[PDB]
């Protein structure tokens, strides 16, 4: 099962 | 991880440029987050859109091709989260656009599923293959949200 990649879309 | 590498990884994640500059050595620029998925500083900076840190790490010898424990490279992270400038920086520095992780997901799978038209376009201009199937048998086109007809058109 593939986890979400490290990071996020919004800096806020 | 040593305390120094831990601080480096956190600083890359936070976009703390000055701390990155203090701790980035030839030995640490490609260190790996052992407690986690073995992400490098560049994986963190890319995923969290820390542009100044991405540029600094690349200038100082960070490996654009470095895979984490899941086989993801920093470009996967940038594309998944719509960080266009980061994606362009990685690609300009030679990042492989058709790179596949352990599940055979490519950066284009990420950008397509996440509804990122301009990144999809960038990747395609650099030879990204819209026909590449992942482990589930799905192409990037297969992953596009119903409402994203512009991305469907682009990939078809």
């Amino acid at each position: 099962q593939r986890p979400p990649p490290i990071g996020q879309s919004f800096r806020s | 991880n040593s305390e120094a590498d831990r601080q480096l990884l956190e600083a890359a994640k936070a976009g703390d440029v000055e701390t990155v500059k203090k701790l980035c050595t030839v030995q640490s620029v490609n260190c790996r987050d052992i407690e986690g998925r073995q992400s490098t500083p560049l994986h963190f900076a890319a995923g969290y859109n820390r542009v100044s840190v991405v540029e600094y790490l690349l200038q100082h010898g960070a490996d654009v091709h470095a895979k984490d424990k899941g086989g993801l490279v920093p470009l996967h992270n940038a594309c998944s989260y719509g960080h266009y400038e980061v994606a362009e920086l990685l690609v300009k520095h030679g990042a492989v656009v058709n790179v596949a992780d352990l599940w055979k997901f490519t950066p284009l799978h990420e950008a397509a599923a996440k509804g990122k038209y301009e990144i999809c376009k960038l990747l395609l201009q650099h030879g990204a293959d819209p026909t590449k199937k992942n482990r589930d048998g799905n192409t990037p086109l297969d992953l596009v949200k119903d409402g994203d007809t512009d991305i469907q058109d682009l990939l078809r």
